[PDB]
RNA sequence: AGCUUUGCGCAGUGGCAGUAUCGUAGCCAAUGAGGUCUAUCCGAGGCGCGAUUAUUGCUAAUU
């Protein structure tokens, strides 16, 4: 009741903190695997003779 | 045999000196006041080069009883007061004694682990009685070097009007002290005066950001401890400037009312104030509304090696196959149902194994690479 | 994950606050015994 | 030699002054020699002119910026805060000669960085050359230094350099006074050479 | 007009053939800028010589830079404007002392040493 | 060969004319002739003034080297 | 008379990368931006916001 007109208008906005990456980053593009991965999990089947 | 003989005139001329400076400061309270605060001043650097001169004595001489102690403790006062305490006998219970005091109590543990271990032998009695000699000089000298400090932070409103309002006259008189006189402070750029009282304090087991580093009497000054953790180097960097623009202005005696050093005052609180501004009121991003019309994409180059790199590959295409009615063998203990497909395997219909584009090839983002060429 | 970080800064922040909580004795015996044994069995420490 | 030798003289006359106008006359007449700048330079500040020797020594080394003897006393002649590393740094870009080498590992060992004065002790005598009191510093630091079994090893080596051919020998009496009479027979003979350095 | 304590200050002839100077050091990396970097090139000796703007306010935070250019035998000037100082040493912000450095087998040596002639007849 | 700054002649008569500039020298000069005889080289800065003492026999000399040299003859 | 250095334009050829390029009557900044290393040393933009197929145009298809 005692809170003045004038401290009820004084109230300030509320601004995010966050920047601009933060609260709008660019999509992230999902890329495939690189062909090195299937190159390496198929020499790990090969074995030795000896 | 030089520095022993030479502590007598020191002592000598530094008591004539505090004698004059009571005088001085009972007068106060044809001689000028301005060649008593020189000749402390001069006596502060007098005294410091005393005391390291000391320190160095009193480390090579302990070095034979506990060696590692110099490493540990790299201040010169908290070394002198340690080898006070602990003395000959390492492991009379002085741990938990005053050294609380002299040191933090991770480098009390650290040095009582350290003694665990000396591997040094005992002090015989001269070189005791020498080092509790030293001792209690450099401890004297310490309380004369205290004695003319608070001198002259009592006369910093006439010496140093205009840096009295930025920092304090306890921080002026330490910049003044260290620094070797308000004519040296000003003749040095502020990136110098900022780390003015800097130690490099050991850390033990912690990262170097835990215990602040290049941080000097500036930086735990009054108004720049004020500040957040997070902009305590800003605010330090800032304060240091305008002391140094004060230090310029004072060491011509120049705006002794202190204008210059309220409006240096005043800009280092706008500049505070402004890192400390709320952040603004920022729009919400709606979501795009789903569109299905028809988009034209330009081609070329750019799109030619986009199709290159995201395209679909023979390695790719193969392992994407799966032979029906071929049961394989499991590959891959910690992921079942993965499977290399045709790679490798009967009913592929290639002869020979797929070769690795290098089109896709993993790359290091442009501001990566740059963070990495900074970093060699 | 709110509450347990709250509660592990509030931790972090006590040993800060408290010191460390191995007093030195405890400290010089573990060590003691550390280098004893590492002694008794002759380990040559890793070089960089 | 006799430039130096006469201002000394005058120093030690009393008139200080005459010394200063001969250590002028002699620079003018041999202009761009480290050898009267750092006589010059030690003048005023054996007189207590501190700042007018810090002033000499910014004149001398703004000419010969290469002379190791004129930044050797350069960075003893600044106060060890005020950059008494930074000049280090800065003459170890200009040369290499010993004189760097000696006043860097004295530096050290004033810091008592006793491992690294140690190893550029032995860059200096080692490497840099085999003159001067490269030695002579070398064995105080030692005697100061915990070393033992070295201490008598850094004088076997200094005895195994620095033979009766005198080349050593002089550029030692610059800071050990090899060329006075009563050392002329201590370690070596005065009849050869000696009379060549001051 | 100007503050009296700055004494050597140059004419027009001079500003320009110094700012020209100041352009071409800044071009050949031979340019440091700010009070600071001059102090720090003064101490360490690589300074051909100190200009310096005659608007700086109050002008006794850079009058330390004459005392450190007597101090090591390096000749300094005082320029009319602090904006156009720097504009010359390539930043937008104003400049009130800018040290030209040494650099060997320059070729802006001769410009330098007929620059340094200029200001050391100049100050009185 | 640089700025020129004191000009004096002899005080007592028109014996000489002793000449100072920033070459950091100062020459002598017969006033009726007008020829150099002794050129005061010295200094290491810029000359600003110079004076000669009414006996005649003496010559000061400072400068910018922050020192003041006195000449008789020897 | 040639030769040659630096900066600025204007073009030509060629190479590289599209997780990046711009915009700043927004703010701060050599009167010091920003500092993990080298700190009585380093020295220039940083931040916030906005644009976007991580620069933008035409052209050709399907429509």
């Amino acid at each position: 009741a005692e809170v003045t007109e004038e401290e009820w208008l004084s109230i300030p906005e509320v601004g995010d903190a966050r920047n601009k990456r933060q609260r709008n980053p660019r999509y992230e593009k999902l890329t495939p695997v690189p062909d090195s991965f299937f190159a390496k999990h198929l020499q790990t089947g090969e074995n030795h003779t000896s | 045999a030089k520095l022993w003989d030479s502590k007598m005139f020191a002592e000598i001329m530094m008591k004539i000196e505090e004698y004059i400076s009571k005088q001085a400061k009972a007068s106060e309270v044809a001689a000028p006041e301005y060649r008593v605060i020189v000749d402390a001043n001069n006596l502060t650097v007098e005294i410091e080069n005393e005391l390291n001169i000391i320190h160095k004595f009193i480390r090579d001489k302990y070095s034979k009883r506990f060696p590692e102690l110099e490493s540990l403790v790299p201040n010169a006062l908290d070394y002198i007061r340690t080898v006070k305490e602990l003395g000959n006998s390492l492991d009379k219970c002085k741990n938990n004694e005053n050294l609380q005091q002299i040191l933090t109590n991770a480098t009390i543990m650290v040095v009582s682990v350290t003694a665990s271990t000396t591997q040094g032998q005992q002090l015989s009695e001269e070189e005791l009685e020498r080092l509790e000699e030293a001792c209690d000089m450099a401890l004297e000298l310490n309380a004369s070097k205290h004695r003319i400090y608070e001198y002259v932070e009592s006369r910093m409103s006439f010496i140093a009007p205009n840096l009295s309002i930025i920092i304090g006259a306890s921080t002026a008189a330490k910049i003044m002290g260290v620094a070797g006189g308000l004519t040296n402070l000003s003749k040095m750029p502020a990136c110098n005066i900022m780390l003015l009282g800097a130690q490099r304090k050991t850390l033990s087991g912690f990262s170097s950001t835990s215990v602040l580093p290049h941080t000097g009497y500036i930086y735990h000054s009054d108004i720049v401890q004020s500040l957040p953790p997070d902009l305590r180097r800003k605010a330090a960097r800032l304060v240091a400037a305008k002391c140094t623009l004060a230090a310029r202005v004072d060491s011509f005696h120049e705006s002794t009312e202190g204008k210059v050093g309220y409006e240096l005052k005043d800009e280092i609180e706008r500049k505070f104030d402004k890192w400390q501004e709320p952040p603004p009121v920022k729009q919400v991003k709606p979501l795009p509304a789903p569109l299905d019309g028809q988009r034209k994409k330009r081609g070329g180059r750019r799109y030619r090696k986009m199709k290159e790199r995201l395209g679909l590959t023979e390695i790719r295409k193969q392992a994407n196959r799966m032979s029906f009615g071929e049961i394989e063998e499991d590959a891959y203990q910690e992921d079942l149902g993965f499977s290399l497909g045709h790679l490798g395997k009967s009913g592929s219909g290639r002869v020979r194994q797929t070769q690795v584009n290098e089109a896709t090839k993993a790359r290091i983002s442009k501001t990566l690479q740059r963070t990495l060429q900074k970093q060699s | 994950t709110r509450l347990y970080l709250k509660a592990e800064q509030e931790r972090q922040h006590n040993y800060l606050k408290d010191g460390p909580y191995i007093t030195a004795e405890e400290a010089v015996a573990v060590y003691t015994t550390t280098v004893h044994w590492l002694e008794s069995r002759r380990f040559s420490p890793i070089p960089f | 030699p006799l430039w130096l030798l006469l201002s000394r003289l005058e120093e030690k006359i009393g008139q200080l002054t005459r010394a200063r106008a001969i250590l002028e006359k002699s620079r003018l007449k041999n202009p761009k020699n480290p050898g009267l700048w750092l006589e010059s330079v030690r003048l005023e500040y054996r007189a207590g002119l501190k700042n007018i020797a810090n002033t000499l020594m910014a004149k001398a080394l703004q000419e010969c910026p290469n002379s190791g003897i004129l930044w050797s006393e350069a960075i003893f002649l600044e106060a060890r805060p005020q950059r008494r590393t930074k000049s280090v740094d800065a003459l170890k870009k200009c040369e290499h000669d010993p004189h760097v080498l000696l006043a860097v590992a004295k530096l050290f060992w004033s810091q008592r960085k006793i491992t690294k004065a140690r190893e550029w002790f032995h860059r200096t005598v080692k490497i840099d050359s085999d003159l001067g009191d490269a030695w002579a510093f070398f064995y105080k630091f030692e005697l100061q230094h915990g070393t033992e079994e070295q201490q008598e090893e850094v004088r076997k080596r200094c005895e195994s350099a620095e033979p009766r051919h005198g080349e050593l020998w002089c550029a030692v009496s610059k800071d050990i006074a090899n060329w006075q009479k009563k050392i002329g027979d201590i370690l070596r003979l005065v009849a050869g050479r000696i009379k060549n350095t001051f | 007009d100007v503050n009296p304590k700055a004494y050597p200050l140059a004419d027009a002839h001079l500003t320009k053939k110094l700012l020209d100077l100041v352009q071409q050091s800044c071009n050949y990396k031979q340019l440091r800028k700010g009070a600071n970097e001059a102090t720090k090139t003064l101490n360490r000796g690589i300074s051909e010589f100190i200009v310096m703007a005659a608007d700086a306010e109050p002008l006794e935070i850079i009058l330390h830079l004459p005392l450190l250019c007597e101090d090591k035998n390096v000749p300094y000037v005082f320029v009319r404007s602090k904006q156009a100082l720097g504009r010359a040493c390539g930043v937008s912000r104003p400049v009130i002392a800018c040290s030209v450095t040494i650099k060997e087998g320059s070729q802006l040596k001769q410009q330098i040493q007929s620059i340094q002639q200029s200001i050391e007849r100049l100050l009185v | 060969q640089n700025l020129v700054t004191g000009v004096k002649f002899e005080p007592i008569h028109g014996n000489f004319l002793l000449t100072g500039a920033y070459d950091n020298t100062a020459k002598i000069w017969t006033h009726p002739g007008w020829s150099p005889l002794k050129t005061l080289a010295g200094h290491e800065g810029k000359v600003m003034g110079l004076d000669i003492s009414s006996d005649g026999q003496l010559i000061a000399t400072c400068s910018y080297d922050r020192t003041f040299k006195l000449w008789m003859a020897e």
